[PDB]
Formats: C-alpha cells, structure tokens, sequence
C-alpha cells in the first residue's frame, strides 16, 4: 500500500 | 482525496480475469476469425480496444453472442492480441509483427501499433 | 517467454472498466446493501472478492442479476470497498475503517483485511 | 514498454  | 493505493491491484484483477477466461467463466461473447473462435469478456475486450468499445456500446450490437471480423484478420494475430488484453505480454516475432501491427490497427490499440512501428523502424 | 509487457495496461484496462461502470454500461449484477443498490460487473467483483468468485462460479448464483448482502453489512462500507475494486483506490478514515474492515472480511478481500489491521495495531 |  502507497499514498498515490 | 486522502485514499491509500494497493499498487498490486490493477495486475492481481487482470490476472483473475485471465483465469476466469482460460475455465470460460461468465465470458459473454465468441469472436469469429476465419475459421477460429474466440471466448472472451465484452468488458475487457472494450477496456482494450476501441474497435470492440464502439462495437459494444452500440444499442443493437451490444446484445449480439457472436462477432465475426473482417476476412482479411488473421486469427494468430488475434489470438497473440488477446492474450496481451488480458495479460500486458505481447508475443511480438519477427514472423507475426505485420499480423500482429495489421490486427492491432484494426482493433484500434494505439500502444501496440506504436511499439510495432517501433520495432519495424529499427529493422 | 520472449514478450515484452506494457506496463501500464492493467492500470489502463481497470480505469475504463470504471468508466463503464459510472455510465452502466454491461453491468450485470445488483448488489443490495440494506436499502441501497450497486449496480457492478459480475467478472469485476469476482476478480477482487473471494465472496463474489465463490458466489457467481456457482451453477444456480452465476445466473442470478440481483444478490442480497448479509443486513448487519453497511452500504457505506460496501461503497468504499466497490470503489477500491475498480480503482485500486480505498478512503480509509478513522470514521470507517471498522465498517470497511468488517465488510473486507465479509467479502474475503485479504489485502485490505491486512491494511485496516495494521492501521487499527498503530492507533 | 519492458523485458518483463
Ligand atoms: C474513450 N472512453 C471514454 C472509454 N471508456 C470506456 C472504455 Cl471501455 C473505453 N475503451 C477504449 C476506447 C478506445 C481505445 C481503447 C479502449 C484502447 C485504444 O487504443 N483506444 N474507452
Ligand atoms: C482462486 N482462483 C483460482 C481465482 N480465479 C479467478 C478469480 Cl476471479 C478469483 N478471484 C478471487 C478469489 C479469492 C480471493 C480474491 C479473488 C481476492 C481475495 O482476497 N480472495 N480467484
Ligand atoms: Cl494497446
Ligand atoms: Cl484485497
């Protein structure tokens, strides 16, 4: 999971 | 927005609907090429390419089982192209690159036209 | 293999599978939530829940257009949880991560269990 | 476009  | 991104998601959905396609799960559409058929998804195919988008937005074809192309489409490149919907490969040759070029064109998948003008350019 | 992959086709082909779902077009499915209605492709949810996959491969489900929820999920959560299947997108927030984690369990979404789980351990 |  990533902050986009 | 504030949204968290799962970066495999995309790719692990693809991979699922290629599984669905290779047990022939929920596929809605047989795709005729010359003598060969083709089982698929209208989602993904319109998702893919503009040819079959126009085709499956359109109010009377949008119900139709079956799709026959053009006599001139050859069903390898159809199948290498395919494949690459519903994977990202592309099965690329040197014998099947016109085909493959010929069939993307027709199917309108601008991003395989241009790696295959690529290719051929530094031939 | 020899292929070569374009990689951003998985991401291209999920954001125009969300384009046809924002304007309806082939969705096959209804999925009820308490009072509310998401209107969804069968082949989308399958590819994203253990639930749906589990559901829709069945001989009799596969054939249904309209599927009720268990009534203790909330459609909030549901909501969040569609968005993130077609967009890889999911609107964690301190308000909903207990509605979004329980509806995830629901649905057999593994990696967004793990996600509210590790976010809930750090508070 | 990659070498997978
Ligand atoms: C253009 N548009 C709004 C849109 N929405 C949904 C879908 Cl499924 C779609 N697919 C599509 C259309 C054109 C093209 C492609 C997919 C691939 C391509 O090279 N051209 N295009
Ligand atoms: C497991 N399997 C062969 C498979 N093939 C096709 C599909 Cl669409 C599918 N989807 C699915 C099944 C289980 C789970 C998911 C999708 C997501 C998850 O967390 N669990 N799973
Ligand atoms: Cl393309
Ligand atoms: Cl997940």
């Amino acid at each position: 999971w990533v902050i986009p | 927005d504030s949204c968290i991104q799962f970066t495999r998601h995309a790719s692990d959905v693809l991979l699922n609907l290629n599984r669905l396609r290779s047990r022939d799960i929920l596929t809605d559409v047989v795709i005729v090429v010359s003598r060969e058929q083709f089982r698929a998804h209208k989602t993904v195919l319109m998702a893919c390419s503009g040819l079959f988008y126009s085709i499956f937005t359109d109010q009377l074809k949008c119900n139709l089982s079956v799709i026959n192309l053009d006599p001139e489409i050859n069903p390898e490149g159809f199948c290498i192209l395919l494949d690459f919907m519903y994977t990202s490969r592309l099965n690329l040759r040197e014998g099947n690159i016109m085909a493959v070029m010929a069939t993307a064109m027709y199917l309108q998948m601008e991003h395989v036209v241009d790696t295959c003008r690529k290719f051929i350019k530094a031939s």
